[PDB]
């Protein structure tokens, strides 16, 4: 059912870190990145965050995640390697989605499981809020206010972004 | 007999790159003098 | 580097310090972490040799795991009390990650492996600002959220580092990673006191950056790494190997010296709560840490090694760097027992 | 003229050497003015 | 202002000083070559500094009074024994060798402090780059032992990895049967006692690996005994040089900092030189070294910094 | 349910797309007829972080519309010009020590 | 706890494993780093968006920004790394074992 | 370890040999597991069966001490009639020490092993008997 | 009060004397540092820069009478709070009912 939906994608991406996490070649670990970075969004987003998943998109999948891929290219892997044909990667790969397999089931068998900690399984639609009717976005008025109260944010923010650039062309000369 | 002060034999004590060798560190080599090494 | 970048580079690391030691919310003390981690890098990088490159990387990779699990103990601690106010964590899971993060931090035992070789691989003057100045900001949010640590937990990790820190040290020729183990060695007196009274913790810690700058000042001053090289003091600067041993007798904690102090405030703490077993077995094995001190005493100033023919030509010539701060750390590293009772001032 | 290269430290740098006395005057004076200050407050506040 | 970060930052960059007549010129050559000779008049002509070749009291002549300093403050090396002795067995024919190229190190960067802080070019007479041709030639004669070589290669590759090379090279080329006749000449009589194969390998290993090195990265001009002696032609061919090698290219304000604070800095320049590598021809017991620093310390003007003297006449000492 | 939709019908048209333009009749009965450094400058490294740094920075100013409807005008201006100068601020330093160069 | 954190928490343990359990490439390990960071500010936005703390809006943003610039730093000693030895296999960096 | 550490200390001195004696094993082997997992992760082993046999040669040993030390400290207690009393764990520490000297074959260790296994046992027994703290409870 | 070196309320207390035995150490130990600073850089010990001595020994004291203040008032802080507690709960701070020795019983150990 759609009702659903969260959880699904949140199974998804689990997959996806199973997926990276067993570390095939930078390459293919580079994708099932990117596959988890959308699913993120897409879990989000149904919460009620539209520009924050967005910046996922924007920031985490145009932005780093490009720059990781265009240096995997230069300094990294050119051509990857076949994926899954290390043994220690596929046994990996295999034991994270059969974990997961299992949590997935048994928690939606009960509707609840105890996988070192308790958690319920009726859905996450249960806990949303039930009142709102205001003529704004909640979210968009949070982000806003980045620029009246945290201006101590923006400063430290801003100031940690400019040395970040004179680092790095330290770093690199050599 | 003047005192004894430390001989060669002595001081080379302290200049290997343990003080307790073994077999497994049989291998290391002190680092360079200066710490670069060749590329 | 230009000398104005080197200046900002470091007034960086200084702000990312700070902003940890006067930060109320979990995500400035994060950031503080995270621009010091940035900022300290490039004087890591500074001198340009594989050493230097494999230094940093090994530093950033246990530094910004450290600072993910951190995140990770916010979040949690997040969830489970609606805020963000620094203070004792409301999660014994997050509690458990917080502590786990700053021992990273910190290099404590069992996550202690990449102090000596950092340490080893970069410059003195940077090595002196990681094993002191760096220290300040993971102690610090130990100070404001010990209520909740688990105790078994900090114990293990303060027992495991004097344990640690003393035993690694016996091996060691190369200058750099003596005091990192040193350096072991210390934070666990630091963190077995904190249970019990945090003022002890502070103590220790202003003592032991005094007595670790004397001793990066005084290597560096001759620019010497090795024991041997060191060893060759006494025909260039015989002072010097004069108040190296002063200072390593401090740092062996021998009285009437300024190193005995801490030791002594820490066992009275625990003492007090009934702590006997832990204080004693504690300061028998800081004698590990006496017996390699001792050892770099008897080839720099209690012996004379062989020298060499070139030695002759530095006699001409006048120690010319900077020393900033030797002739007052040194008395303090030293001379400061009389006055012990002036701890109340860290309350 | 011994050295045959001139010494840093030939001539006392005379800025340095006064501001140096002027900076231990000035702390001394202040430490009084502070103690002087520091008693009176005492007595006053005590009533004596 | 000494210089330091602050004299940089406040606009005391090298740059500024230098031109397109700041060079660093080194002549080379065998024994009996003339070239101190020529390195004088290119000097005279170019306008730069001349440095005489770093001998075993050079740098006497750059702290104290300037004048040389007894014998064992110097180690007990001899030019003169190790023509009479090669072979002795005290060891005098590798330590002369390891005084030397420190002298010449430290001779190197005093030629450096000066171009990089007046701007004014130098000329020098051999360098530690061409220090090592005497070395080889000591080797293969039997004169020093392998293990000798091997701490002289560690100690070139510490020390001489941190300077720039010269920027022109003068080289010239003296047969070995001409070398020998103004030896023979010169009268000096320990000089003659050398032998035509030492001086052979001396031209073997300029020739084989200096020359060969050098002009991968420097200006290299070669001339004959003949030629040498229109200096003027030597001068001008100085001067129609392009400078398209090397790393003096590379340099700016910023890396020409980095060397002029180590330069400047004669300890840190010699920090190496003293390597704890116990070899018995460079070892010093800690007895005997203890007995001379004490004797070093009572010479005059020696006990104290420079300027806090009163036996040479310091004045002003209580407040300095 | 519409913007699954829509792209659920994008991404599937060009998949068949793709897969029928690599299978289709061709009417022949015959056989048919790793991870290193890249030699690649250092520079395009630098131009590929400048870009992220710069997105990063981006990533802050894009509240601004939103902003500009807050009554604390006064601070919400102040800092927006901060962030946009310390950006320019970076270019400057950038481009004064060579970063922005193709030669060499 | 609600039943998406069950799979958040995972997420983050299976990049934790895999960042604590290396292979040989470095780029491997780093997307690990960067991988806890994706999951990190999920958690954060969900517990945020779900609990309407406004303020705290802005807070997994600056988690991005932070740890991409981070992530900077990283892929930077990457290739110095690579520069030197010509891969990013971390069994190169073992100098400082001596 | 707080579960087994309290079935073991539950247990009255001198009696219930057998539970004694799996407490104890079950401690000496989870102690031999922890160090065979630091060994294996940070020593690599050759092969994957040589650091199945490391695994297996260090726990069997640390399970072997921890199964003498049980037995033999509870055998004496029932023996001599004397539940609470030192001297019963300070046999049973150099039991274990000599099973350590049996396992690695040298003298000198089992000698060593057992005056300071047998005197920190005995320590062990005083500190259970007086209410000693190792990790003591903040309280001033 | 709050990241306050001495508070207000630390002026009620009496100074320390500038004669102050732990002053005077304090005092030594800076003249002790412009000694080792003279020695470190070969100067003569004992009169070189009478004026860089002097400056040892002033800021010494001058940092060291402010430590000494702030010691003083936080152990009379120490002190004020303790007894305040001691007044608050008298329940459990009772005046223990004292014996004279002719009537406490002490067990006699012989030493023969
Ligand atoms: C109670 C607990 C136990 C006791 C606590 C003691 C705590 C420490 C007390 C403070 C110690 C500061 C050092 C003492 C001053 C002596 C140095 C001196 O004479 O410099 C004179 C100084 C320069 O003398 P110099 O020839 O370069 O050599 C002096 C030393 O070698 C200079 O070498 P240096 O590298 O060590 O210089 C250090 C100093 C830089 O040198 C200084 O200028 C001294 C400044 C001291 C400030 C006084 C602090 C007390 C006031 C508190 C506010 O650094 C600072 O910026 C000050 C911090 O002349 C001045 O300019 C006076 C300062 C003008 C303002
Ligand atoms: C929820 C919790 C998280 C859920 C995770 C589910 C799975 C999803 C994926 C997660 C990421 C996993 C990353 C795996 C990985 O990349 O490791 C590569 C790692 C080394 O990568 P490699 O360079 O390709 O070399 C492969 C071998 O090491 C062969 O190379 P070698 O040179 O090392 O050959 C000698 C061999 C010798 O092996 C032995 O001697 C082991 C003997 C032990 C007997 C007991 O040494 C080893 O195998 C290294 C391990 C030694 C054992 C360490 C102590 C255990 O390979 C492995 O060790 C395979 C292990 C895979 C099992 C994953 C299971 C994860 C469960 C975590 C615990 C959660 C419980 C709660
Ligand atoms: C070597 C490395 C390991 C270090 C040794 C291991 C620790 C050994 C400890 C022995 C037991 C001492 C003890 O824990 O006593 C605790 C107990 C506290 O109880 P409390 O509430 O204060 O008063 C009532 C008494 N139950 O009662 C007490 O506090 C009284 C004990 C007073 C302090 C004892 C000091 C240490 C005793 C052990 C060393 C003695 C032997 C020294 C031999 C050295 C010879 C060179
Ligand atoms: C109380 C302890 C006071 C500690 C004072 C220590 C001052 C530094 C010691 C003097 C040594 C000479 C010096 O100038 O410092 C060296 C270092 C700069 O490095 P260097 O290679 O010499 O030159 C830089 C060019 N790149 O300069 C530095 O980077 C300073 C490094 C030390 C900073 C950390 C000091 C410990 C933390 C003090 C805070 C106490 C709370
Ligand atoms: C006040 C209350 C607190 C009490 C705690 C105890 C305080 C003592 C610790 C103070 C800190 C140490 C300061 C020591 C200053 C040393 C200065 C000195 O004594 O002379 C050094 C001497 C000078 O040699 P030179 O440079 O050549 O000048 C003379 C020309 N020959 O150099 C030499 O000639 C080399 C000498 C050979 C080495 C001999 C070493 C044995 C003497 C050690 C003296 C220092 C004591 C250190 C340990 C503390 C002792 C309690
Ligand atoms: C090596 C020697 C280590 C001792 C052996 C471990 C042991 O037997 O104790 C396990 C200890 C149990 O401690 P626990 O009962 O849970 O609570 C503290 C009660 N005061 O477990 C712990 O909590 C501390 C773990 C200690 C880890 C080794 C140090
Ligand atoms: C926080 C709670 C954590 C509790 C556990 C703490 C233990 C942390 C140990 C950290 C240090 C590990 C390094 C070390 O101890 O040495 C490794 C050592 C390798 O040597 P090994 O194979 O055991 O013996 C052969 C000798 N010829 O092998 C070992 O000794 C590993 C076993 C160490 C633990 C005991
Ligand atoms: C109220 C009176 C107090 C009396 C008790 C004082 C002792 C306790 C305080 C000691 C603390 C250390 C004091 C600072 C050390 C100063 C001495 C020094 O470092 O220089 C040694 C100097 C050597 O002679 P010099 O020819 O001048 O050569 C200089 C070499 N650079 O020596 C000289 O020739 C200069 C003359 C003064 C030398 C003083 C030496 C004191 C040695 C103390 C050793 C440490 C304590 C044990
Ligand atoms: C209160 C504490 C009580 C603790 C009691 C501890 C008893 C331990 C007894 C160990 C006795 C020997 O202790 C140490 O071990 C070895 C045995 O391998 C001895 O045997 C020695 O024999 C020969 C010498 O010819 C050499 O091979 C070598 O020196 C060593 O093996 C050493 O001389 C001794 O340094
Ligand atoms: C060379 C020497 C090296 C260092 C040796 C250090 C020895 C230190 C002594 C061991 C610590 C004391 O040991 C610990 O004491 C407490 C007493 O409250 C015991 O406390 C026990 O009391 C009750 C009943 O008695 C039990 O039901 C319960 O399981 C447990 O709480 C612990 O079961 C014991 O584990
Ligand atoms: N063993 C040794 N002798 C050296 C070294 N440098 C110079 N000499 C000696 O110094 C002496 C004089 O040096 P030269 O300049 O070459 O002779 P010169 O005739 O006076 O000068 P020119 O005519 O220019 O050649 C020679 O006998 C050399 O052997 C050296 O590095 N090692
Ligand atoms: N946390 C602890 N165990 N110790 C502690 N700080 N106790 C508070 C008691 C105390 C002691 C000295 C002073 I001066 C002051 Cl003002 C207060
Ligand atoms: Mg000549």
């Amino acid at each position: 059912m759609m009702l659903y939906i969260v959880f699904i994608l949140s199974v998804i991406f689990v997959m996806g870190f199973v997926g990276f996490s067993s570390k095939p070649s930078p390459i293919y670990g580079g994708l099932g990145l990117i596959v988890s970075g959308g699913v993120g969004c897409g879990i989000v987003l149904n919460f009620g965050g539209s520009f924050l998943g967005l910046m996922v998109f924007l920031i985490y999948l145009g932005g780093m995640m490009v720059v990781f891929g265009y240096t995997t290219a230069m300094a990294t892997e050119q051509y990857p390697e076949i994926w899954l044909s290390n043994k220690a990667v596929l046994g990996a790969f295999v034991t994270g989605l059969l974990m997961e397999f299992f949590m997935v089931y048994y928690v939606l068998k009960d509707k609840e499981v105890e996988v070192v900690f308790e958690f319920n399984g009726l859905g996450d639609w249960v806990i949303y809020d039930t009142g709102d009717s205001g003529f704004f976005s909640e979210e968009a008025m949070g982000i806003a206010a980045l620029y009246s109260y945290g201006t101590w944010l923006v400063i430290v923010t801003g100031w940690s972004l400019l040395i970040g650039v004179v680092v790095i062309m330290e770093i690199t000369r050599g | 007999a003047r005192q004894w002060q430390p001989d060669v034999e002595w001081a080379e004590q302290y200049g290997g790159a343990v003080m307790y060798p073994t077999k497994e560190t049989a291998h290391w080599k002190p680092p360079p003098w200066n710490d670069v090494d060749p590329p | 580097m230009n000398p104005i970048i080197f200046i900002i580079i470091l007034l960086t690391i200084m702000l990312g310090t700070i902003i940890v030691m006067i930060s109320s919310h979990w995500l400035l003390v994060w950031i503080g972490f995270e621009m010091n981690m940035l900022a300290i890098i490039p004087i890591m990088m500074k001198n340009h040799n594989p050493r230097a490159t494999e230094a940093s990387t090994k530093y950033f990779l246990t530094q910004s795991t450290a600072s993910m699990l951190l995140m990770m103990a916010v979040i949690i601690n997040l969830m489970f009390s609606g805020q963000w106010t620094v203070m004792k964590l409301f999660n014994p899971m997050a509690s458990m990650l917080m502590t786990m993060a700053l021992a990273m931090k910190l290099g404590m035992a069992p996550f202690h492996f990449w102090v000596p070789e950092v340490t080893q691989g970069i410059p003195l003057s940077s090595g002196l600002i990681l094993l002191t100045w760096q220290k300040l900001a993971p102690m610090s949010v130990l100070y404001q959220i010990f209520p909740s640590i688990n105790l078994n937990l900090i114990l293990t990790l303060s027992v495991l580092s004097i344990l640690i820190g003393g035993w690694g040290g016996l091996n060691q020729t190369q200058l750099r990673k003596i005091m990192a183990y040193s350096s072991i060695a210390h934070m666990g007196w630091m963190t077995a006191v904190l249970p019990y009274n945090p003022t002890m913790t502070l103590l220790n810690l202003i003592i032991y950056i005094i007595m670790t700058s004397t001793m990066f000042t005084m290597f560096m001053a001759n620019s010497t790494t090795t024991t041997l090289s060191l060893s060759h003091t006494w025909n260039k600067t015989p002072i010097m190997t004069v108040l190296i041993l002063a200072t390593l007798l401090s740092m062996g904690g021998l009285p009437p010296l300024s190193g005995f102090m801490p030791k002594w405030m820490i066992i009275q703490e625990m003492t007090k709560n009934n702590s006997i077993i832990l204080p004693t077995f504690m300061a028998i094995t800081a004698l590990l840490n006496l017996y390699f001190y001792m050892r770099l005493t008897y080839s720099t100033t209690l012996t004379m090694f062989p020298s060499t023919n070139n030695m002759k030509m530095k006699w001409q010539f006048p120690l010319m760097k900077k020393m900033t701060f030797l002739p007052t750390m040194v008395v303090l590293s030293t001379m400061m027992l009389p006055l012990t009772p002036m701890l109340s001032v860290l309350e | 003229k011994f050295y045959i290269q001139e010494p840093p430290h030939g001539s006392p740098n005379w800025l340095k050497v006064g501001l140096t006395l002027g900076t231990s005057v000035f702390l001394w004076i202040y430490l009084i003015k502070q103690h002087n200050e520091d008693v009176l407050e005492y007595k006053r506040r005590n009533g004596l | 202002l000494q210089y330091g970060p602050l004299a940089y930052i406040l606009g005391e960059k090298a740059t500024k000083k230098m031109t397109e007549k700041s060079k660093l010129i080194t002549v080379d050559g065998n024994i009996c070559s003339g070239k101190s000779k020529l390195a004088k008049e290119i000097a005279e002509k170019l306008g730069l500094k001349h440095f005489p070749e770093a001998g075993i009291h050079y740098v006497d002549s750059t702290t104290g009074d300037g004048k040389p300093l007894p014998v064992q403050f110097s180690g007990n090396c001899s030019l003169e024994k190790f023509y009479d002795d090669p072979k002795s067995n005290d060891g005098n024919s590798y330590r002369l060798q390891a005084w030397l190229y420190a002298s010449r190190l430290l001779q190197y960067a005093d030629a450096l402090e000066h171009l990089l802080s007046t701007g004014q070019g130098v000329v020098l007479e051999r360098s530690i780059y061409s220090d090592f041709v005497f070395l080889e030639a000591m080797y293969r004669q039997g004169f020093i032992r392998k293990q000798c070589v091997d701490h002289y290669n560690q100690v070139k590759k510490v020390t001489i990895c941190e300077y720039l090379p010269p920027h022109v090279v003068v080289y010239v080329d003296v047969p070995v049967p001409e070398v020998q006749s103004r030896i023979q000449k010169k009268g000096n009589p320990h000089e003659m006692k050398i032998t035509s194969a030492y001086l052979q390998d001396i031209e073997n290993a300029y020739k084989g690996t200096f020359l060969p090195e050098m002009s991968e990265k420097c200006e290299v001009l070669q001339y004959s005994a003949w030629e040498a002696q229109d200096a003027e032609k030597v001068v001008e061919d100085i001067e129609y040089l392009k400078y398209d090698k090397g790393p003096w290219l590379d340099q700016n304000d910023r890396k020409l900092h980095k060397l002029r604070m180590l330069v400047q800095d004669k300890l840190e320049v010699l920090n190496y030189t003293s390597i704890p590598v116990f070899l018995p021809e460079v070892t010093v017991g800690a007895h005997q070294s203890d007995q001379v620093f004490q004797e070093f310390t009572e010479l005059p003007g020696r006990k104290y910094r420079a300027g806090y003297n009163e036996d040479v006449g310091d004045k002003w000492i209580w407040l300095k | 349910m519409n913007l699954m939709l829509a792209l659920l019908t994008n991404f599937t048209l060009a998949t068949l797309l793709v897969i029928i333009a690599f299978w289709l009749p061709q009417l022949n009965v015959y056989s048919e007829k790793g991870s290193a450094r890249l030699p690649f400058s250092m520079k395009f490294f630098l131009v590929a972080i400048t870009f992220l740094l710069f997105d990063l920075e981006i990533a802050l100013l894009l509240p601004l519309p939103w902003a500009s409807q807050t009554a604390n005008l006064n601070t919400m201006l102040t800092m927006a010009l901060f962030l946009i100068i310390l950006l320019a601020v970076s270019l400057a330093y950038e481009w004064t020590q060579k970063g922005l160069e193709w030669t060499e | 706890m609600s039943m998406v954190y069950m799979n958040i928490m995972m997420a983050f343990t299976v990049s934790l494993v895999g960042l604590l359990m290396y292979r040989s490439h470095l780029m491997s390990s780093l997307l690990c780093l960067e991988g806890m960071m994706l999951s990190l500010f999920v958690m954060a936005a969900l517990t945020i968006l779900n609990s309407h703390f406004t303020l705290a809006s802005m807070m997994p943003i600056i988690l991005l920004v932070f740890a991409a610039c981070e992530a900077a730093l990283g892929l930077s000693l990457l290739v110095m790394v690579s520069n030197t030895y010509g891969t990013d296999y971390v069994q190169n960096l073992n100098l400082l074992q001596c | 370890a707080k579960t087994v550490l309290r079935q073991y200390w539950d247990i009255p001195e001198g009696t219930e040999c057998h539970r004694k004696t799996y407490a104890t094993t079950s401690i000496g082997g989870a102690a031999g597991l922890v160090v065979s997992a630091y060994s294996v992760a940070l020593k690599t082993p050759t092969s994957f069966l040589e650091g199945v046999a490391r695994t297996g040669r260090y726990t069997f040993t640390a399970a072997a001490i921890g199964a003498i030390f049980g037995l033999t400290s509870c055998i004496s207690a029932q023996v001599r009639e004397k539940p609470d009393d030192p001297l019963n764990y300070l046999i049973g520490g150099c039991a274990g020490g000599l099973i350590l000297g049996a396992r690695t074959r040298s003298y000198g260790i089992g000698a060593a092993a057992c005056a300071y296994m047998g005197l920190t046992a005995a320590l062990v027994k005083m500190g259970q008997l007086e209410g000693w703290q190792v990790f003591a409870e903040p309280k001033v | 009060a709050t990241f306050q070196f001495l508070p207000d309320e630390a002026r009620s207390l009496p100074p320390p004397k500038l004669t102050d035995p732990r002053l005077a150490f304090v005092g030594f130990l800076g003249y002790c540092s412009g000694l080792i600073d003279n020695a470190i850089r070969r100067r003569p010990v004992l009169l070189a820069g009478l004026h860089r001595q002097l400056l040892y020994i002033t800021s010494f004291v001058f940092v060291g009478y402010y430590l000494l203040k702030r010691q003083d008032y936080m152990y009379a802080v120490r002190d004020h709070d303790m007894f305040s507690y001691i007044k608050s709960h008298p329940e459990d701070f009772p005046e223990k009912d004292k014996k004279t020795y002719g009537e406490v019983f002490e067990e006699f150990h012989p030493v023969r």
